[PDB]
């Protein structure tokens, strides 16, 4: 077995990003936004 | 004659001397409950088991002979003249055509 | 003879006991916690000719084969066990009920009924007794002096006497509940017996456990509502017809048929 | 000969139409029945070959199928609280002693002695809802939540889920009796849903459906019956009056 | 039995229930504390024969 | 069988579902908001057998051939959208609509329906619901320490508080036009939904762009006219006699054809 297939470098890390976005289009099938305020907001 | 009968082993025979379909004699499971499709596909059903369980069981050969290729052979039975075997063979086609 | 007029036969007497359901309602207005009767009916053997499966072709399906049917057997009679109106009947020995709940009575076999009915009385021993008699489960013996008589809501029922001027108590009358009213085997004089599709029957006091509340001076009224009653007996008339109809219609075809 | 067998499958088919229309107006007052309709259908054709180059005598009428009309029926106000009725598709699944599934769309629910939900002669419905000893009263939601009241906890206890299920195709499901249906190769899979989604209908409880026969067409439909019939039996008469007078010489 | 008996008799529970209604405010006059009651009705399903 | 028992037949059936609409129509009376119904029938099929042009001889033209015809299809029922008789019911919940429009509302399916109803109520929480607890659009929260609702005729609602002595807006209650309002699907509750019939809804406060104005205190009553059910109604019977008559006629006339 290979060290890369069961080892991991200490300095070779991974980290998580969200956000928050806007889709459009969709062919309706949309956000409700009576119940999403948000939505509407942003 | 199309009075098909059953036996209490699950030979579908009319009357003894039996049918003859997609090989040999034609044998369905006991519990008969037999049901014969438009061209002649046999399905069965188990008299205690779900509806949905039919699937068929067997196949019913149908021939296309008419006439002056056909000869009364001393029985209820007919069969081919000897003149139409140096022709279609002698055991025939099933022509899917031949509805039930 | 004509597999129609044994499914005609079927129809003609589902709707007799329709019939029969109806006028035991009607008549039994101004009968005190008697609880209305309705009739669930039900369709008999479905002969089948061609499997609902039964593959038609090698590939095709056949939906929906052949099968013809007979039959309208009455399968059952639920009883709506509602509350029932109240009415003053200002007799300090009549008790309606507030919700679930049975008054336990104990019949001459030993036996023991239950009966939504306060038509209360006292014997000449001082028992409670509902008008036939039947001594009320559990014992309350009056006694002989006795000027008022009065249940609580709670059911703690006491006595006043001459002079003695504390109402002491002289008795608790509890309700008894099923966790299935429903399957009570009726067997009239308004008394009702336990069968194992109604569940043990559990005695509590009123108010607790969820047993109803009791209401002195008060008697509950049968729950008959007279308007439905009507218009069901119209269609119960107007059915009949149509059957008679296919009884007649059945009748002249085999007429036909042996004049051939 | 061969008319008489031609007029009595008529008089077959006239025989089988009436069956289904008595069977239709028997069951009239029966919750959530759902009528039938015969669809007959004409034999074999016989081909007569000329020296257009041939002409067909033909035979026969035989009944081909029979479909319900799976179609909303009015609404019946029991005044009880475990009755319910159905808008829009669905049947209510019942667990036979056997151990498979039944359908039914009837609503003339009770409780045994344990407290299950039973369906008018002891079939407990799926999934399993058993009211407690004690509620004060039942309340069965639009989308199928049923729960009870209790003995001063001002809030209703949940106790179940009432689902349905739909089907691809309602008129295939074969009936059984008792109102019920079973599962066929012709009706597809049962697709589990609650009430609202998915297609199935919504919940009314205190009302139970009705049967939508209309006893107009079926009173016409003995009119026809009965003609048909005896025109038919005419047609047998002639036939046997034809050969006794062959038979005469 | 007819469409029309059923609908009609959803029509007399209904005014009925309202008549038991008028019924009981009327009786309950001159009863401390009283609140009147009013009842709201509701049309039931629609059977769809051509969608719209 | 006959060309003409098909026909009685379609006959009756148009009379039935006359009378469906007129029941319908008569049982609705005291429920708020609902619209009269009105069936509108449609003949079916002609057959023809000689064509009305078709000249005889090259002069000739042979004028108004030979067509017989078949049924009496009913094509469809509409819905008359006017103004109901408002009604003083003095209810500072209760809210009518004078002129054209619609309450939009939240179905718990999360989809929109639409009612001309105002008896609405405050449930738990503050929320406007609807006499069924169907939370109407846009979203209207009653705080807790409001004391009395009053909705403006331009449909702000606003509440006035406990010690503060100013009327704080709460919500705006916008209405809801269609431009084909008969095309709505109804689908009981007192409620339609949209289809592309009707046309894509058209949210606009009251007042503004063609909607109505909202009256508070007040219901929109039914607009059955009575007296055109009653006389409707003897118009049904009759026609059903007529036509069962027809019915009648045809069956004499195969019976005696049978008897040959």
């Amino acid at each position: 077995e290979r060290i890369r297939d069961l080892t991991s470098v200490q300095g070779v890390r991974e980290n998580s990003l969200i956000g928050y976005g806007l889709v459009v289009g969709l062919d309706g099938t949309g956000d409700q936004t009576t119940q999403t305020p948000f939505t509407t907001q942003t | 004659n199309g009075n098909i009968q059953v036996g209490p082993t699950g030979q579908l025979t009319i009357q003894g001397h039996p049918v003859i379909g997609e090989g040999g004699p034609i044998t369905v499971p006991e519990g008969s409950e037999i049901t014969i499709a438009a061209d002649g596909t046999i399905s069965a059903l188990n008299p205690g088991d779900p509806p949905n369980t039919v699937a068929p069981v067997g196949r019913l050969k149908l021939v296309k002979a008419e006439g002056n290729e056909v000869q009364r052979s001393d029985d209820g039975l007919f069969r081919l003249t000897a003149e139409a075997q140096a022709e279609r063979g002698a055991v025939l086609a099933a022509d899917p055509s031949i509805r039930i | 003879m004509i597999s129609s007029l044994w499914i005609a036969k079927t129809g003609l007497d589902a709707q007799q006991t329709n019939m029969d359901v109806i006028a035991n309602n009607l008549a039994n207005v101004s009968t005190n916690g008697f609880k209305r009767q309705r009739a669930v009916f039900e369709d008999l053997l479905y002969q089948t000719i061609r499997q609902p499966g039964a593959q038609s072709s090698e590939q095709t399906t056949l939906p929906s084969g052949l099968q013809i049917g007979t039959g309208v057997r009455p399968v059952a009679t639920e009883r709506l066990h509602s509350q029932g109106n109240l009415s003053q009947t200002n007799n300090s020995k009549d008790v309606a009920i507030k919700g679930q709940g049975f008054f336990q009575v104990m019949l001459p076999d030993g036996t023991s009924a239950y009966t939504r009915d306060g038509s209360f009385q006292v014997d000449q021993n001082g028992q409670l007794v509902t008008a036939g008699g039947f001594q009320v489960q559990p014992a309350i013996t009056i006694p002989a002096n006795a000027l008022s008589i009065t249940i609580g809501r709670d059911g703690v029922v006491s006595v006043t006497q001459q002079g003695q001027a504390a109402p002491v108590q002289v008795g608790q009358l509890n309700l008894t509940t099923f966790m299935n009213d429903t399957g009570l085997e009726s067997i009239g004089e308004n008394l009702y017996i336990e069968t194992q599709s109604s569940g043990a029957p559990n005695e509590s006091t009123p108010g607790l456990n969820g047993a109803g509340l009791l209401y002195q001076g008060y008697v509950e009224t049968s729950n008959v509502n007279v308007a439905e009653e009507l218009v069901n007996m119209i269609q119960v008339q107007r059915a009949y017809e149509i059957n008679s109809k296919a009884v007649s219609t059945t009748d002249q075809m085999l007429q036909k048929l042996t004049q051939l």
